[PDB]
């Protein structure tokens, strides 16, 4: 109960060595008793924290860890009658890029319509993060942003008046494992996001939570693909495959999303 | 040629139960929860959790001046038989107006169950 | 019958319940904050998942990704809980998800860091009795019944003789004659 | 022992083991609603604007003038409504207190020559300033309009004062 | 020649129902007929009678909700979850997503399930019970309400 016994709190962060480690198998930045429980999460310590070192991560955590000063942004000043309040402009943005002995591969949205934060303030929070701050790396990461958001600017700020319903395969790997799907999107309603397409999907087949942004991330993509073949005209409308009894829109109509785990 | 919509609505099933067991052996049986990395922490469905905080109850100790404190957690589950359904969101100009009276009750009743049920 | 039913919850409730360990420590002006509540406070900070703007802001979408940061923090009160991680687990845009973090930071929220072994305890008005946090019962858990049915159960209990007893979470049972 | 006995644990800045540094503390608890800390955060102002008043200098830290308006206007509609028995319940008092401190506060500052060119580039101070120089101008006259409740006159008094060493400051800038 | 096509479904459908459980319809469903609309479902459910599309018809959207509802009572003790109806269902996913939750609303899909079997995330735990402490500008102090 003395003063001393309390443990310091919000200091330490080992989250860039569970980046390296390989028992941690993180896809980006790569080169009583306990019975088969590896968290304390749910099982009871009896009032003394010294047995939360029973487990190897927590251990992992208090060994190789760092003090992290904490990010201090620029206090929400938010705007002085900007954001127009837009619907939303959002574009995916991937990075593959390669530091020294390193490979750097990630995925996020991002609303162009939002002015709020910058890409170099992003970089400089990835930077931090990853605990590689160097100033080429960021100017690299931002130079890459603004470029992925030049390309696909207007193509995404195009709504959609008229019913288009297409076949779509969306096909995703985390590291190892393989999700591909099949399924009919319709362009024009807009009360389905595909974050609650994904959010349904993860549920369904008990997948972990980091399926749930790649693949509603990887789906916005392939809108948009889908929209440039709009806008040239290189889209056709006269028919779309599913497998309907008979007339259209009917009982078999096509295949279900699998998990598979691959090789070579 | 009659056993198609039959052939297919089974196989639906199979799939669901299949999808069902799945998640369980996974989720559930094998491990209790499944440790994610970024955060170094437990993730188990949230089903099994519980989602809200249906407010405090206090009360006092036995003999004045006992200085203790009895930190205790309590579910509660007002009518366990009913379930719960979306019910309390659809609005009244929607059901109003074509409706038997025994129907409209039992629209009433549930909505206040369920609001009811919010409560401690 | 129904008996048997209630011990078969209360066991399952128990099982599936995150037992505290670390104690969490917030400062005095961020004492308004319910897990399972809206505050104007919030609203006014961060006007764009409330004022029907967009649809991929929505207050649902909002609550659920800061009570997942929430737990999150929660449960680990002992590290940083960088952004990375969180954008890695929840699906929103990056733009959101840094002003949430950001704003759950300013507040004191989570990454308050302190070192509490540094300051005395003290004694509030509202002490000395019996305290009940009533939580939804959790569905998945509750029985398959192929009359009424209500639920009063109580899961675990926690007692503490001093206010300093309680913010170092040492129950009498270890506390009496620890060495 | 305990598990602060970790080498990690050894190099702490000595900045963050209190928490919050208290000017921080004051603004968020301003910001917050909660009576209590409203209370306490003022008091600390008031303090720190009669013994240290170049630490909240209101150049040095802007949107400091906002919150205190936020509690000066209120302060407006009450004395309006104060030609009768109308501080029944606590709640007005605290916000008429509240009002008062906030108001010391400004007048503390304006005592100096960056706080009151702030505060003389500000519409909503000024009209304050004249509105209760027109409620003390109806009181002196004499006129039937509006007459002052002997059981409230203490409040006035004090307010009278302030508003009038505020006046003197800006007396220069019109 | 259709009306042979009409019977065809009929007798389909027929079979379908004499192979499916018996189930219990909640009485704020009492309204529901499985040949008819009701005007329930039109007012609840646009989009499906403005011919907006060649896809989305009355004739399509009765079908899909007869089959989902069959489905279902083909074995009453298990969540139907939307990936199957997915599965074997023609249309938008956005139009299947907005059946399913008009059918589960009322009690029609959903209604008496054995709960271990419905589908949720897999978030952290749930710290709500958990003991605050607020640090006051004197000392930490228990948080506790009044």
């Amino acid at each position: 109960s003395h003063q001393n016994q309390l443990i310091p709190q919000a200091y330490i962060s080992n989250f860039h060595n569970r980046l390296t480690n390989e028992d941690d198998g993180i896809p980006i930045f790569t080169m009583q008793d306990i019975g088969n429980a590896v968290l304390p999460d749910l099982q009871d310590q009896h009032h003394n924290p010294f047995n939360i070192l029973r487990y190897p991560k927590i251990r992992d955590t208090f060994i190789n860890g760092k003090v992290v000063s904490p990010y201090r942004l620029n206090t929400d000043q938010e705007t002085k009658a900007n954001a127009n309040s837009g619907e939303a402009i959002m574009i995916p943005i991937t990075l593959d890029i390669e530091h020294m002995g390193h490979t750097i591969k990630d995925q996020f949205l991002w609303n162009y319509n939002d002015d709020s934060i910058s890409p170099e303030e992003f970089a400089s929070i990835y930077c931090k993060d990853l605990d590689m701050t160097s100033a080429t790396l960021q100017t690299q990461i931002a130079n890459i942003i603004k470029e992925q958001l030049k390309d696909l600017e207007n193509i995404a700020a195009t709504e959609i008046m008229s019913d288009l319903h297409v076949i779509i395969n969306l096909t995703c790997n985390l590291q190892d494992r393989f999700f591909e799907d099949n399924f009919q999107w319709n362009l024009n309603d807009k009360s389905l996001t595909p974050e609650r397409f994904a959010t349904s999907i993860v549920q369904d087949l008990g997948l972990t939570r980091e399926f749930i942004p790649l693949i509603s991330q990887s789906l916005h993509e392939t809108i948009l693909k889908i929209k440039k073949d709009w806008v040239d005209g290189h889209l056709i409308q006269d028919h779309v495959p599913n497998d309907a009894a008979f007339d259209i829109d009917e009982l078999g109509s096509n295949w279900c999303p699998r998990v598979e785990i691959l090789t070579k | 040629s009659t056993n198609w919509l039959y052939q297919h609505s089974a196989a639906c099933s199979r799939f669901n139960s299949d999808l069902f067991y799945d998640r369980v052996k996974v989720l559930l049986v094998d491990q209790q929860g499944l440790r994610d990395a970024y955060t170094n922490i437990l993730h188990i469905p949230e089903s099994t959790q519980s989602t809200t905080v249906l407010g405090w109850r206090r009360s006092k100790n036995d003999s004045p001046s006992d200085t203790s404190i009895v930190y205790e957690t309590v579910i509660h589950d007002n009518d366990l038989n009913k379930p719960k359904t979306g019910l309390s969101e659809i609005p009244k100009e929607i059901y109003e107006d074509v409706v038997d009276e025994d129907v409209l009750r039992a629209i009433t009743e549930q909505q206040n169950f369920e609001k009811c049920n919010e409560y401690i | 019958n129904y008996e048997q039913e209630a011990q078969k919850l209360e066991e399952k409730a128990l099982r599936f319940l995150a037992k505290q360990t670390h104690p969490v420590i917030i400062p005095s002006f961020a004492s308004w904050f319910d897990i399972s509540k809206i505050h104007e406070i919030e609203k006014r900070s961060n006007p764009d998942f409330f004022n029907d703007s967009s649809r991929f802001k929505t207050p649902k979408a909002y609550k659920d990704t800061r009570n997942f940061i929430i737990n999150t923090y929660r449960l680990s009160p002992y590290e940083y809980l960088t952004i990375t991680a969180v954008r890695r687990n929840v699906a929103m845009d990056v733009a959101s998800i840094v002003k949430i973090h950001a704003f759950l930071e300013k507040w004191g929220l989570i990454n308050y860091q302190i070192d509490p072994r540094t300051k005395p305890s003290l004694i509030g008005p509202s002490f000395t009795g019996h305290f009940q946090v009533v939580l939804d019962t959790p569905q998945g858990l509750k029985p398959f019944l192929p009359k009424e049915f209500p639920v009063n159960l109580t899961i675990k209990k926690n007692v503490y003789d001093s206010a300093q007893d309680f913010n170092a979470l040492q129950d009498e049972s270890r506390n009496s004659r620890q060495i | 022992y305990s598990l602060a006995n970790f080498n990690v644990f050894q190099s702490l800045p000595k900045e963050t083991a209190r928490g919050v540094d208290d000017l921080t503390r004051m603004e968020m608890a301003l910001l917050s609603g909660i009576p209590e800390e409203i209370k306490w955060s003022l008091k600390k102002y008031l303090t720190y604007s009669n013994k240290a008043p170049y630490m909240i200098s209101l150049r040095t830290l802007p949107d400091l003038l906002p919150l205190f308006k936020t509690f000066i206007l209120p302060l407006e509609r009450i004395v309006e409504g104060l030609n009768k028995s109308s501080i029944c319940d606590s709640k007005a008092m605290d916000s008429l207190q509240m009002g008062l401190n906030a108001l010391l506060i400004l007048r503390n500052l304006a005592q100096d020559t960056d706080s009151v060119q702030i505060l003389v580039k500000d519409r909503e101070i000024k009209s304050f300033i004249l509105f209760i120089l027109k409620k003390f101008q109806c009181v002196a006259t004499g006129d039937n309009k509006w007459q002052l409740y002997e059981g409230n006159a203490t409040f006035f008094n004090e307010l009278t004062h302030y508003t009038l060493d505020l006046m003197e400051a800006i007396s220069s800038y019109i | 020649y259709e009306q042979e096509a009409q019977k065809l479904e009929e007798k389909a459908l027929r079979f379908l129902a004499k192979q499916t459980h018996p189930v219990i319809i909640p009485s704020f469903a009492s309204w529901f007929d499985i040949s008819k609309i009701h005007e329930i479902e039109k007012r609840s459910n646009p989009d499906f009678f403005n011919d907006s599309s060649r896809f989305k018809t009355p004739k399509a959207y009765k079908d899909t909700r007869n089959f989902i509802i069959n489905t279902y009572r083909l074995s009453p003790y298990e969540y139907l979850t939307i990936t199957a109806v997915r599965r074997n269902v023609a249309m938008d996913v956005a139009s299947i997503v907005k059946i399913h939750a008009f059918l589960e609303k009322w009690g029609l899909i959903n209604y008496q399930i054995d709960p271990r079997t419905k589908p949720s995330l897999i978030g952290p735990s749930f710290t709500g019970h958990f003991q605050v402490v607020l640090d006051t500008p004197q000392g930490l102090k228990p948080f506790l309400p009044e």
